[PDB]
Protein backbone atom coordinates (compact mmCIF):
# COMPACT_ATOMS: atom_id res chain seq x y z
CA UNK A 1 0.00 0.00 0.00
CA UNK A 2 3.10 2.27 -0.04
CA UNK A 3 4.60 4.99 2.68
CA UNK A 4 2.04 7.48 4.78
CA UNK A 5 0.79 9.99 2.75
CA UNK A 6 -1.62 13.08 2.30
CA UNK A 7 -4.06 13.86 -0.71
CA UNK B 1 -20.78 -15.02 13.15
CA UNK B 2 -19.14 -12.14 11.08
CA UNK B 3 -15.66 -11.19 10.71
CA UNK B 4 -15.58 -6.98 11.09
CA UNK B 5 -12.42 -4.99 10.69
CA UNK B 6 -12.81 -1.28 12.38
CA UNK B 7 -10.02 1.28 11.42
CA UNK B 8 -10.29 4.42 13.33
CA UNK B 9 -8.93 8.00 12.77
CA UNK B 10 -8.44 11.09 15.21
CA UNK B 11 -12.08 11.71 15.03
CA UNK B 12 -12.80 9.02 17.55
CA UNK B 13 -10.74 10.54 19.68
CA UNK B 14 -11.64 14.42 18.79
CA UNK B 15 -14.20 14.16 21.93
CA UNK B 16 -11.62 13.02 23.95
CA UNK B 17 -10.09 16.26 24.13
CA UNK B 18 -6.93 14.86 22.31
CA UNK B 19 -4.43 17.57 20.82
CA UNK B 20 -5.03 16.18 17.67
CA UNK B 21 -3.22 14.38 14.48
CA UNK B 22 -5.71 15.45 12.03
CA UNK B 23 -3.44 16.98 9.31
CA UNK B 24 -5.19 20.48 8.28
CA UNK B 25 -3.73 22.75 5.47
CA UNK B 26 -0.36 21.40 6.27
CA UNK B 27 -0.50 22.24 10.14
CA UNK B 28 -1.37 19.35 13.20
CA UNK B 29 -3.05 22.41 14.72
CA UNK B 30 -0.21 24.67 15.41
CA UNK B 31 2.74 23.05 14.00
CA UNK B 32 3.78 22.42 10.16
CA UNK B 33 3.64 18.62 9.75
CA UNK B 34 6.75 19.27 7.22
CA UNK B 35 8.21 19.63 10.41
CA UNK B 36 7.09 17.78 13.52
CA UNK B 37 5.62 14.69 11.22
CA UNK B 38 8.33 14.04 8.56
CA UNK B 39 11.95 12.04 8.85
CA UNK B 40 13.36 15.38 7.19
CA UNK B 41 11.78 17.69 10.20
CA UNK B 42 13.75 15.11 12.55
CA UNK B 43 16.79 15.34 10.69
CA UNK B 44 16.47 19.39 11.01
CA UNK B 45 15.89 19.65 13.89
CA UNK B 46 15.37 16.89 16.81
CA UNK B 47 15.42 18.52 19.66
CA UNK B 48 12.34 20.48 18.46
CA UNK B 49 10.39 17.49 17.63
CA UNK B 50 11.74 15.62 20.32
CA UNK B 51 9.98 18.52 22.45
CA UNK B 52 7.02 18.53 20.65
CA UNK B 53 6.28 14.59 21.04
CA UNK B 54 7.43 15.33 24.80
CA UNK B 55 4.51 17.77 24.78
CA UNK B 56 1.76 15.51 23.30
CA UNK B 57 3.24 12.55 25.49
CA UNK B 58 2.34 14.23 28.39
CA UNK B 59 -1.19 16.27 27.44
CA UNK B 60 -1.87 12.28 26.81
CA UNK B 61 -1.71 11.15 29.73
CA UNK B 62 -2.98 14.40 31.66
CA UNK B 63 -6.19 13.66 34.28
CA UNK B 64 -8.99 15.38 32.14
CA UNK B 65 -7.94 12.64 29.22
CA UNK B 66 -10.82 9.70 28.81
CA UNK B 67 -11.71 7.12 26.56
CA UNK B 68 -14.83 8.16 25.68
CA UNK B 69 -18.79 6.71 24.42
CA UNK B 70 -16.83 5.88 21.15
CA UNK B 71 -14.13 4.02 22.42
CA UNK B 72 -16.30 1.81 24.82
CA UNK B 73 -18.13 0.57 22.48
CA UNK B 74 -15.73 -0.69 20.41
CA UNK B 75 -14.19 -2.54 23.44
CA UNK B 76 -17.79 -3.74 24.24
CA UNK B 77 -18.29 -5.06 20.15
CA UNK B 78 -14.25 -7.01 20.98
CA UNK B 79 -15.38 -8.53 23.90
CA UNK B 80 -18.84 -9.56 21.95
CA UNK B 81 -16.83 -10.83 18.81
CA UNK B 82 -13.28 -12.52 19.99
CA UNK B 83 -10.89 -13.26 17.49
CA UNK B 84 -13.55 -12.05 14.77
CA UNK B 85 -12.79 -8.91 15.91
CA UNK B 86 -9.92 -6.68 14.53
CA UNK B 87 -9.32 -3.17 15.58
CA UNK B 88 -6.26 -1.04 13.25
CA UNK B 89 -6.01 2.90 14.13
CA UNK B 90 -4.13 5.69 12.82
CA UNK B 91 -4.26 6.79 16.13
CA UNK B 92 -1.22 7.26 18.31
CA UNK B 93 -3.43 7.56 21.82
CA UNK B 94 -3.54 4.64 23.80
CA UNK B 95 -7.16 5.40 24.64
CA UNK B 96 -8.80 2.17 22.46
CA UNK B 97 -6.29 0.26 25.32
CA UNK B 98 -7.88 2.01 28.48
CA UNK B 99 -11.00 1.08 27.10
CA UNK B 100 -10.48 -2.16 27.35
CA UNK B 101 -9.18 -2.98 23.51
CA UNK B 102 -6.76 -5.66 22.82
CA UNK B 103 -4.39 -6.12 20.19
CA UNK B 104 -4.84 -2.77 18.75
CA UNK B 105 -2.99 -2.58 15.25
CA UNK B 106 -1.29 0.90 15.82
CA UNK B 107 -0.26 1.21 11.76
CA UNK B 108 1.02 4.68 12.33
CA UNK B 109 2.55 3.68 15.93
CA UNK B 110 2.16 5.18 19.75
CA UNK B 111 2.97 8.06 21.61
CA UNK B 112 3.61 5.60 24.52
CA UNK B 113 6.82 4.27 22.71
CA UNK B 114 10.02 5.10 21.59
CA UNK B 115 12.01 3.44 18.81
CA UNK B 116 16.04 2.91 18.65
CA UNK B 117 16.24 4.95 15.50
CA UNK B 118 18.80 2.03 13.92
CA UNK B 119 17.50 -0.88 15.48
CA UNK B 120 13.71 0.19 15.07
CA UNK B 121 12.93 -1.56 18.37
CA UNK B 122 10.35 -0.34 19.92
CA UNK B 123 9.77 0.04 23.86
CA UNK B 124 7.20 1.94 26.41
CA UNK B 125 8.09 4.96 27.44
CA UNK B 126 6.08 7.42 29.34
CA UNK B 127 8.17 10.26 30.03
CA UNK B 128 9.95 12.98 28.24
CA UNK B 129 12.81 12.06 25.72
CA UNK B 130 16.03 13.84 26.45
CA UNK B 131 19.72 13.96 24.37
CA UNK B 132 21.21 11.11 27.07
CA UNK B 133 18.29 8.58 26.73
CA UNK B 134 19.29 6.13 24.51
CA UNK B 135 18.88 2.09 22.97
CA UNK B 136 19.84 -0.53 25.13
CA UNK B 137 19.90 -3.42 22.24
CA UNK B 138 22.55 -2.22 20.55
CA UNK B 139 26.49 -2.67 20.37
CA UNK B 140 26.80 1.52 20.76
CA UNK B 141 23.48 3.19 22.15
CA UNK B 142 21.37 5.11 19.44
CA UNK B 143 19.39 8.03 20.02
CA UNK B 144 15.73 7.08 20.48
CA UNK B 145 12.61 8.39 18.44
CA UNK B 146 9.14 8.74 18.86
CA UNK B 147 7.46 5.28 17.81
CA UNK B 148 5.28 7.25 15.59
CA UNK B 149 4.94 6.65 11.94
CA UNK B 150 6.05 9.92 9.91
CA UNK B 151 4.78 10.67 6.19
CA UNK B 152 6.75 9.41 4.15
CA UNK B 153 7.58 5.97 6.43
CA UNK B 154 5.56 2.41 5.89
CA UNK B 155 2.52 2.23 8.35
CA UNK B 156 3.06 -0.46 10.48
CA UNK B 157 1.36 -4.13 10.35
CA UNK B 158 0.19 -3.56 6.89
CA UNK B 159 0.48 -7.96 6.68
CA UNK B 160 -1.83 -8.36 9.29
CA UNK B 161 -4.10 -5.66 7.69
CA UNK B 162 -4.25 -6.80 4.03
CA UNK B 163 -4.96 -10.24 5.21
CA UNK B 164 -7.39 -9.21 7.85
CA UNK B 165 -9.10 -6.80 5.00
CA UNK B 166 -8.88 -9.79 2.79
CA UNK B 167 -11.51 -11.45 5.03
CA UNK B 168 -13.39 -9.32 6.63
CA UNK B 169 -17.46 -9.52 6.21
CA UNK B 170 -17.82 -6.09 7.50
CA UNK B 171 -15.55 -3.44 7.62
CA UNK B 172 -15.65 0.14 9.44
CA UNK B 173 -14.24 3.19 9.20
CA UNK B 174 -14.69 5.37 12.15
CA UNK B 175 -13.24 9.33 12.43
CA UNK B 176 -11.07 9.46 9.54
CA UNK B 177 -10.80 11.95 7.36
CA UNK B 178 -10.04 9.92 3.40
CA UNK B 179 -7.00 12.02 2.93
CA UNK B 180 -4.52 10.10 4.65
CA UNK B 181 -3.38 7.05 2.57
CA UNK B 182 -2.65 3.56 2.65
CA UNK B 183 -5.45 3.42 5.06
CA UNK B 184 -7.82 5.98 3.10
CA UNK B 185 -7.58 3.12 0.77
CA UNK B 186 -8.54 0.32 2.87
CA UNK B 187 -12.50 0.47 1.92
CA UNK B 188 -11.33 0.11 -1.55
CA UNK B 189 -9.81 -3.23 -0.64
CA UNK B 190 -12.51 -4.00 1.22
CA UNK B 191 -14.91 -3.88 -0.95
CA UNK B 192 -13.16 -5.72 -3.26
CA UNK B 193 -13.32 -9.13 -1.38
CA UNK B 194 -16.92 -8.81 -0.58
CA UNK B 195 -17.07 -7.04 3.09
CA UNK B 196 -20.22 -4.19 3.94
CA UNK B 197 -18.80 -1.74 4.08
CA UNK B 198 -19.95 1.31 6.63
CA UNK B 199 -18.75 4.46 7.32
CA UNK B 200 -19.09 6.20 10.88
CA UNK B 201 -17.80 9.98 11.25
CA UNK B 202 -18.93 13.45 12.17
CA UNK B 203 -18.28 14.42 8.67
CA UNK B 204 -18.19 12.65 4.94
CA UNK B 205 -14.97 11.80 3.94
CA UNK B 206 -15.34 10.06 0.89
CA UNK B 207 -18.19 10.52 -1.58
CA UNK B 208 -19.82 7.77 -3.44
CA UNK B 209 -20.79 3.76 -3.13
CA UNK B 210 -17.56 2.97 -1.44
CA UNK B 211 -19.31 3.09 1.87
CA UNK B 212 -22.50 1.13 1.50
CA UNK B 213 -23.76 2.16 4.92
CA UNK B 214 -22.82 5.70 6.47
CA UNK B 215 -24.57 7.90 9.77
CA UNK B 216 -22.30 10.97 10.15
CA UNK B 217 -22.35 12.87 13.63
CA UNK B 218 -20.21 13.44 16.57
CA UNK B 219 -18.58 9.72 17.31
CA UNK B 220 -20.25 9.38 20.60
CA UNK B 221 -23.24 9.20 19.95
CA UNK B 222 -23.46 7.81 16.45
CA UNK B 223 -20.96 4.95 17.29
CA UNK B 224 -22.41 3.66 20.42
CA UNK B 225 -25.73 3.37 18.39
CA UNK B 226 -24.05 1.52 15.85
CA UNK B 227 -22.43 -0.94 17.56
CA UNK B 228 -25.07 -1.63 20.06
CA UNK B 229 -27.74 -2.38 16.83
CA UNK B 230 -24.81 -4.40 15.31
CA UNK B 231 -24.60 -6.51 18.87
CA UNK B 232 -28.45 -6.91 19.21
CA UNK B 233 -28.29 -8.57 15.90
CA UNK B 234 -25.93 -11.17 16.50
CA UNK B 235 -28.96 -12.33 19.14
ZN1 LIG C 1 19.53 0.26 19.48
Amino acid sequence: GGAKRHR
Amino acid sequence: KPRVLVLTGAGISAESGIRTFRAADGLWEEHRVEDVGTPEGFDRDPELVQAFYNARRRQLQQPEIQPNAAHLALAKLQDALGDRFLLVTQNCDNLHERAGNTNVIHMHGELLKVRCSQSGQALDWTGDVTPEDKCHCCQFPAPLRPHVVWFGEMPLGMDEIYMALSMADIFIAIGTSGHVYPAAGFVHEAKLHGAHTVELNLEPSQVGNEFAEKYYGPASQVVPEFVEKLLKGLK
